[PDB]
């Protein structure tokens, strides 16, 4: 006899205990709760319907709109919350034996999902490893396994992204006793390679940001992203993945080919790490700034910070993209100019000029300007310091810095007439 | 191992007798594994090693047994506990430290374990609608879960999908080896029906859906050949001699180049107007689909006809735009307007038709159906610049002028007309429509005079 619409609430009662229970069928908080008629329905079609083998019971804990004895019966589980799942008559193998088949497990309240597919596609491989299947799997088989190692791979991959890569190690096939597979890791590495590739300092100037602080910190993380790599290859360069690539082999060479570049161009990013680590000084001394003075200090001080780059060239020698990196200051100079800049006036210089009474703060605005003449002077000095190789290229790069100028001079000139008025 | 071990004690005895049990109490069995003593130090390890960051409740068939290692059971019913953590927190409910699942011996796993991905992939797709979830590096990071998160989906609806002398003298019968030989004979017979229908006129989700389901059919038709038993049917009749089942089986079913011609088809979906109601609409989708047909070198009949399906959707597309932009009453300047951006997909359709005949050509030129679907194609396209024309010259009137505004009304009373009969039946738009092109250019002739005066 067991039980039915509630021989699966008595059994759930006994083995879900919190560790200590025992309890033996029925659910009085599910009865005295009497939540939801929706619910009723789901519950009632589970107990008698032919068919259906699964039902949740979600706990879900606290959080937001937890779950709690949810649950429900297929439909959805929300995060903390903890239920199971039960396997009843698993189409229809109800109105006999109680579904002696039924199948239990438990499920807790807490990526997760991608280690829970991971598990599941461990499991897939074991099964393969066992028995060869009654021809429902068939040579489907071997061909599941491979399509949950890509998966495995892109899992691997999503982790790199939200992590920090090491797709290569992912793609690297495990305890293998076939060729085919091995190709498969091999063509992650490939992904992995582009990726480095894929990542300049140019495509962040273009959207915004370019800040000095942020260059610095953008060449840290590149150079860490590097060494991680490095070190990845080091791991990802196993005796048996060496062994893959001598078995057909110039998408092998391709790959090596491309980790030697990373060595070099990653030797070029620490040089470019240790001038990032210099710069992000330089921008904590901007950064650190309460947009309250500053221009008439930082002025004074731009001329010996300008100096301190013109030295960094000079230091480090075999620093690769030179010229690229000096986009790169010029970026982070006009962008701490337009931050300063912003603060000076914005909503305080529109309320000054409705009020009309004051006019020394005209003369501030015009101050602030000239620490930006001051930044330029400077630049043009250190070029003169530079003696040679001044790149730069202001006149196009400094026009983000020149139009502000521009447009806050334009403001000046008309701000000195409405006080004669 | 942890001093909190009282709590998965507790634990287990809840649980083990619901799982490897119908309630009531299950028989003690940590006790006797920490009294042998393997199952102590297991348990101890399960608990507080790092490492190993799993453990096994294993259920055999009554006898139990604690140990990490995993062997398949029948009958068994089991729950397994995984700490993964090292030291188990005294301090905290242990399970709030452990993780349970309970899984079933020798019964149905692959149905259950593709459940639970499944659930696994609903809630992550919440998450993604929901806030960061994949957290991680993000952005890209979070674009590339996202992926994975699909494709596990995928690896989902797959596995719903799919949810020599051992005989002695009994190999050897005509009736044995002939009711084999007739059985793969029937199945040569019902194969060669899945691997002729000329296609005709056909809806764009029709063929594309053909060639889905060919992708899909051969696909279980060659699971079903792939099974040991199926070949072993054959393995008997090669043993037997029996030659004309085997090799009439090897070489008549079409499924090798039939296979691959669904495999095509499956391509050709996944690579690929009837949904659109804006003309704007109508030259997107023409353009989107003239991008997805670049992929032809990668049967030439078999090509030519997904061509010929996408470019009848691609019409029909072009078609409901233009209404959507009472023809007569509307303005002719205003109606022009609308009519511009009609006519501009219809030019765009007429440069690729252009470059699909040079293509025909080089073939012709190889070498010492295609034809009449570039025919069509052409009759396509001539119709749709038709339709502009109409929408110009109401256009063109309105700009014009009390009188041109005139002119142009009447016009397009004339082509609202003309729609009407079109919407009313797909056949009688058809041959409404060759009706209608006769009327048309006795009407353009009276229009004519009107603009001269």
């Amino acid at each position: 006899m067991g039980d039915h619409s509630q021989k699966d609430s008595p059994e759930d009662f006994i083995i879900n205990r919190l560790s200590q229970a025992l309890g033996i069928q029925k659910e009085k908080i599910k009865k005295s709760l009497e939540t939801q008629q929706d619910d009723k329905g789901e519950v009632t079609n589970k107990d008698e319907f032919q068919g259906f083998i699964q039902q949740d019971n979600s706990t879900n804990i606290l959080w937001v709109s937890g779950q709690s004895e949810k649950c429900t019966f297929y439909y959805g589980q929300l995060p903390p919350i903890d239920k199971f799942k039960k396997k009843g008559i698993a189409i229809k193998l109800g109105l006999h034996k109680l579904t002696n088949e039924n199948v239990a497990k438990d499920v807790v309240v807490v990526l997760l999902e991608h280690l829970n597919s991971v598990f599941n596609e461990i499991m897939s491989p074991v099964m393969q490893n066992p028995l060869n299947q009654q021809g429902w799997t068939d040579l489907v088989a071997k061909d599941l396994m491979e399509k949950f190692n890509n998966y495995v791979a892109q899992v691997y991959v999503l982790l790199g992204q939200i992590k920090g890569k090491t797709m290569l190690p992912l793609p690297s096939h495990k305890l293998t006793s076939k060729d085919k597979a091995h190709v498969f890791e091999g063509s992650i590495i490939t992904w992995t390679k582009q990726i480095k590739n894929v990542l300049k300092l140019e495509p962040e100037q273009l959207l915004k940001y370019g800040n000095d602080p942020g260059p610095l910190a953008e060449i840290e993380f590149w150079q860490n992203k590097r060494d991680n790599l490095n070190l990845i290859d080091s791991q990802l360069k196993s005796v048996e993945v060496q062994n893959i690539l001598h078995f057909l082999k110039s998408t092998y060479t391709t790959p090596f080919t491309k980790l030697q570049a990373e060595v070099k161009k990653a030797r070029l990013e620490a040089n470019e790490n240790y001038r990032y680590l210099f710069t992000l000084k330089d921008l904590f001394s901007k950064l650190q700034e309460s947009q309250p003075s500053d221009f008439p200090t930082l002025y004074e001080l731009f001329i010996p910070i300008m100096h301190t780059i013109l030295l960094i060239y000079n230091k480090s020698k075999t620093y690769n993209q030179p010229p690229r990196l000096v986009v790169l200051i010029r970026e982070i100079c006009n962008a701490i100019i337009s931050n300063a800049q912003a603060f000076v006036d914005k909503d305080t210089i529109f309320s000054l000029i409705d009020s009309k009474e004051t006019t020394e703060a005209c003369d501030k605005l015009q101050v602030t300007l000239d620490v930006c003449s001051k930044f330029k002077d400077a630049y043009f000095e250190y070029k003169a310091k530079a003696g040679g190789n001044w790149k730069l290229t202001s006149n196009a790069l400094f026009v983000r810095l020149d139009s502000f100028l521009e447009r806050c001079q334009d403001i000046l000139h008309l701000t000195n007439t409405i006080v004669q008025f | 191992k942890y001093s909190k071990r009282i709590a998965w004690m507790k634990t287990t005895i809840c649980d083990s007798l619901q799982l490897k049990d119908m309630i009531v109490e299950e028989s003690f069995q940590y006790e006797k594994n920490k009294n042998l003593l393997e199952q102590f130090l297991s348990g101890e390890g399960l608990n507080k090693i790092f490492a190993y960051y799993q453990v096994q409740e294993q259920a055999q068939n009554t006898t139990g047994d604690l140990e990490k290692i995993q062997d398949k059971a029948v009958w068994f019913l089991r729950i397994t506990n995984p700490a993964d953590d090292k030291k188990k927190a005294s301090q905290q409910d242990g399970n709030d430290n452990d993780i349970i699942f309970g899984e079933i011996t020798p019964n149905t796993v692959p149905m259950l374990n593709a459940l639970m991905e499944s659930v696994y992939s609903r809630q992550i797709d919440h998450i993604i609608t929901e806030k960061i979830q994949f957290w991680g590096v993000a952005e890209e990071e979070q674009v590339l879960e996202f992926q994975q998160h699909s494709n596990k989906f995928s690896s989902e609806v797959r596995e719903a999908i799919n949810l020599d002398y051992e005989a002695i003298s009994g190999l050897s019968e005509s009736e044995k080896m002939q009711h084999y030989e007739m059985k793969f004979n029937e199945w040569i017979n019902l194969i060669s029906s899945q691997l002729r229908k000329d296609e005709k006129d056909a809806g764009p989700a029709t063929e594309l859906i053909y060639w889905r389901s060919r992708m899909q059919k051969i696909t279980n038709w060659s699971e079903q050949l792939k099974s040991k038993d199926f070949q072993i049917v054959k393995a008997s009749l090669q043993r037997h001699k029996n030659h004309d089942n085997q090799r009439p089986r090897g070489d008549e079913s079409k499924l090798n180049e039939a296979k691959d011609n669904v495999k095509y088809l499956t391509t050709l979906e996944k690579f690929i107007p009837l949904y659109n109601g804006t003309p704007q609409q109508i030259i997107d989708t023409l353009p989107a689909l003239m991008n997805a047909i670049k992929m032809i070198h990668t049967t030439t009949d078999k090509m030519t006809g997904l061509f010929i399906k996408i470019t009848n959707q691609m019409i029909k597309n072009c078609k409901d735009r233009i209404l959507n932009k009472m023809i007569w009453e509307q303005d002719p300047a205003e109606l022009i307007e609308v009519l511009g951006s009609c006519i501009k997909l219809y030019c765009e359709y007429k440069k690729c038709y252009n470059d699909t005949k040079e293509k025909v050509a080089d073939m012709p030129k190889g070498k010492t159906s295609d034809a009449q679907i570039f025919g069509k194609f052409d009759t396509f396209v001539r119709r749709l610049q038709k339709l502009i024309e109409i929408f110009s010259n109401i256009q063109q009137f309105n700009a014009l002028l009390e009188g041109m505004d005139v002119l142009t009304n009447k016009f397009k009373k004339i082509i609202d007309d003309f729609k009407k009969k079109g919407h009313n039946l797909l056949d009688t738009a058809n041959n409404k429509f060759d009706r209608d092109w006769v009327e048309f250019n006795v009407e353009i002739s009276h229009l004519d005079g009107e603009l001269q005066n």
